[PDB]
């Protein structure tokens, strides 16, 4: 009884050789900046946590982005100030331009520089071929980047990309869940959004690293080239691994549990059945047959794995074929 | 018991002070006032408690209601006048105003028309110079006429040393601590206009 | 028969509150917070959700029955900015329940209510205006005992952030000050205020 | 039974010898010009007819004085109207510069020139002896005027006498009460003000001239060479003609209402009684010596006679050895 040990494949041990205040964010000292430089223009959006305001900078008279962050435990609020900041001037993370709060209430808000208000479930659906290429390879490189910076996002999802398509400009926002790598540590497995939880939430198994992005990031290029929105739609948590079953097959499911000696919930018992692995060819149709290709449908299986150590890193996935056509327009 | 004295008495006129017999008894105030009201001679005689002589008993009435009205707008521009109406100002007779930063100011009647008819009495704020309808409904159907366009301006013409200071403090919007920047306000009328 | 929320929203002065959704108040993370401001928390969010009480003592009854009316007061604050409380505060405001601006040239433009001050103690309720964008005591003094901090110093704000169409237009008019017909020049007051100032 | 006519010893006839549209006000047509021009800045006084303010002429950024008339017949309005305009340029008289109307209400405001707010009632009582004549000299220069374009004022007193004292400039205000000369005429001796009411008014006597004005100027030059204002101080109308019959003595007075058969009120007889002819000098006192000479003291017994035809008229007081030093200085 009880699960086997897990651990990344890469930057495994990069918290470990850097001084704690790097990630004992918990003992981070806030420094707080002025709440009437900035005043509000129009709402942008709201999540359960935050309400998300256009805003003017009135010193300069710039646009930013205010994130105002709802009543949730300091220690939250302190983890994602310190991982913004940890990872700020990086390549496509969101820009953290100034923390304030209101003196009164004492509601905490983050500044943002600003970015175009175009998500991804915005356009992604209109692309071409190299379009999802050029910006799957933009979000490898900020997943790339936090993770080496030790960092896994764990909330990779459309509306947590922001695209300037006439500027070709992506931001990856929204690190309210976004949390350290220690090598052993047992994490939360109530994290991302249903359709982008990874098979080792799903079983509750709490060893997980940064391959948890890749999966989520699966469950978006599927989205794109297929043109099925989510392409995993579960009802519940329960179904959303039989939806994942489906696909990709109970044989290497029950060949995952066991390797990692994971108690199944009770409730899987019945519920799961007897399924086949499908071909990827089979999602292919008219509508969507000039975003798939070859190099795309062998990417997407080396991402979408129930074993989390068989799925290409970030780097790992740089290297794929699939982006050839996008390095080699890169280097100019 | 004096007729001026029932009418100011009653629920409704509490904005009206009590003309002095002399200044009615003087023909020359109320010279052109006779082109204006039905039933003049009449409704003098009611006024100023003089010998009358059905229905028509409760027109004059009307008459000398109207004529009493028209009066009251002439005589409380004059010094005396002004006087009185400053000792109700000075009781908070006419109310407060509702505005929050002129932290319950008194007011004074004004009238937004000269001609009977047009519009009922106003209550003017002299800190934050504005007009405002009465709190109470009983004050709804006083002719503004009855107070006139000019009397609060002519008081402090008279009186300035009762002109409050301005106000100290403003509303200031906040969202969240946040200031709402003007341009808030121009997206936001310019989206009302598209509906 | 009917609910502490249906019953308190009824009452007389609280005509401004909107009914809060059990859903909202039953998911403790609504509610952060609020536990190190009201006094019996514990027992005053089971009075607000009609649930089995704890009554020998009738003055602790009562004590809950205040710390329940403030709380209450605090989630209505935090329940009004989300998109389902603009809502059922935006229904009131369609209907006038908060009244009309006394400002003349506003031509009876319908208020919604807001907060001086987020803190409970500091100021009782007033009502904003949206068209000349100022702030007014209610007329009725049966609301001069509602705590402001029960609606907040952003909610007014928030609802046309979220509803921009229901802003009104400015006033097309204004009060214009004329004496026998003459218009009051501005140096005219500049002269008053300083023979009070002199005075 | 009847009184004995009576005529003005100057001008007799210069309205007779005009165009009737000069002295027949009633058919004067008011040019109204443009009330929004006009802006009111401060209350500079009020009376029995009208209200007055200084304003601001939007136009061209000066400073004027706005008379607001009160209802009154319009056959009174109309009388100013054309009197100002009639004598509008002449020496020391106010210069009336628009007329303007509220469309509404239609108060009608007579606009005229700036001049500078000091009444002879606040100097008057500091000035020296060369100031009280070369003041009293500027008014007779209005005086004559006036009466040679066949017009009596009616109403002089201090009030109407403006003074700009820095700039040695003199005003005769206040028209409203002005009237055309029309030789034979019974006029309304309901004018002037108690103090100024000349003995003709007191007595009823109706054909009266130019003259009353002499009267009227001879009590502000005994109030202000004597130091007492005003100098006739009576409770009410008959008790006037007791306070003057107290100085001017009953002899005289009687054989005034005989040389013109005048039918005295049943109630003068009881009040008036026997009374001397004082001499001026009694009324001299070490406060007031300084402004009394004996070229004072003649002049002023040649304007303050019960008969109007005995009185000095305006340009006979100009010659008066009073003004001989006054007259000298004026021939730069
Ligand atoms: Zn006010
Ligand atoms: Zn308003």
């Amino acid at each position: 009884s009880g699960p086997v040990p897990s651990r990344a494949r890469v930057y495994t041990d990069v918290n470990t050789h850097r001084p704690r205040e790097y990630w004992d964010y918990e003992s981070h000292v806030v420094e707080w900046g002025n709440q009437d430089d900035y005043q509000l223009v129009r709402k942008l959006g709201r999540g359960k946590y935050s309400e998300v305001f256009e805003a003017i900078n009135i010193t300069n008279n710039e646009k930013v982005v205010v994130k105002i962050l709802k009543p949730v435990k300091k220690k939250k609020i302190k983890r994602e100030i310190k991982i913004l900041e940890n990872l700020r001037g990086g390549p496509n993370i969101i820009t953290l331009a100034d923390i304030v709060k209101d003196p009164v209430s004492r509601t905490p808000a983050l500044v943002f520089e600003h970015v175009n208000n175009t998500d991804f479930k915005q356009l992604y659906q209109t692309l071409t071929d190299y379009d999802i290429r050029f910006y799957m390879y933009e979000i490898l490189k900020a997943l790339d980047y936090c993770h080496s910076m030790g960092i896994m996002h764990r909330d990779v999802k459309p509306h947590n990309v922001m695209i300037d398509h006439e500027h070709r400009k992506l931001r990856l926002i929204d690190w309210g869940l976004a949390e350290f790598y220690h090598p052993g540590q047992e994490y939360n497995v109530r994290v991302a959004s249903r359709y982008f939880k990874g098979p080792e939430l799903l079983v509750d198994y709490q060893m997980y690293d940064y391959s948890l992005d890749m999966w989520s990031l699966g469950c978006m290029l599927a989205s794109m080239i297929f043109r099925k929105e989510p392409f995993f739609h579960g009802h519940d948590n329960y179904d959303q691994l039989v939806r994942i079953a489906k696909v990709l097959g109970t044989e290497d499911l029950y060949d995952y549990i066991d390797k990692y000696n994971i108690e199944l919930d009770p409730r899987f018992n019945d519920i799961l059945g007897r399924h086949s692995r499908k071909r990827w060819e089979r999602f292919v149709h008219s509508e969507n047959q000039h975003l798939v290709s070859p190099e795309a449908l062998d990417f997407l299986d080396k991402l979408l794995r129930y074993d989390h150590q068989s799925r290409l890193t970030a780097r790992e996935a740089m290297e794929h074929p699939y982006f050839y056509t996008v390095v080699k327009d890169q280097a100019r | 018991v004096s007729w001026i004295s029932w009418f100011c008495g009653l629920r409704g006129n509490e904005f009206f002070c009590e003309v002095d017999e002399d200044y009615i008894q003087d023909k020359f105030n109320l010279t052109g006032l006779n082109e204006q009201v039905p039933h003049y001679r009449q409704a003098l005689d009611m006024i100023l408690d003089l010998e009358p002589d059905p229905n028509q008993s409760d027109l004059i009435e009307q008459a000398a209601e109207m004529l009493y009205g028209l009066i009251h707008a002439r005589y409380i521009l004059t010094n005396r006048g002004i006087a009185q109406m400053l000792e109700k100002y000075q009781q908070g007779d006419f109310g407060y105003c509702p505005r929050v930063y002129c932290e319950n100011q008194p007011m004074l009647p004004i009238g937004l028309s000269d001609i009977p008819g047009e519009a009922m009495v106003k209550l003017y704020c002299p800190k934050c110079m504005d007009v405002y309808t009465p709190k109470s409904s009983r004050h709804h159907h006083t002719d503004g006429a009855y107070f006139g366009t000019g009397f609060p301006h002519m008081l402090f013409m008279v009186h300035p040393e009762y002109r409050p200071k301005r106000p100290a403090n403003q509303f200031v919007p906040r969202l969240y601590g946040f200031k709402i920047h003007p341009m808030a306000y121009q997206l936001q009328l310019q989206a009302a206009s598209n509906f």
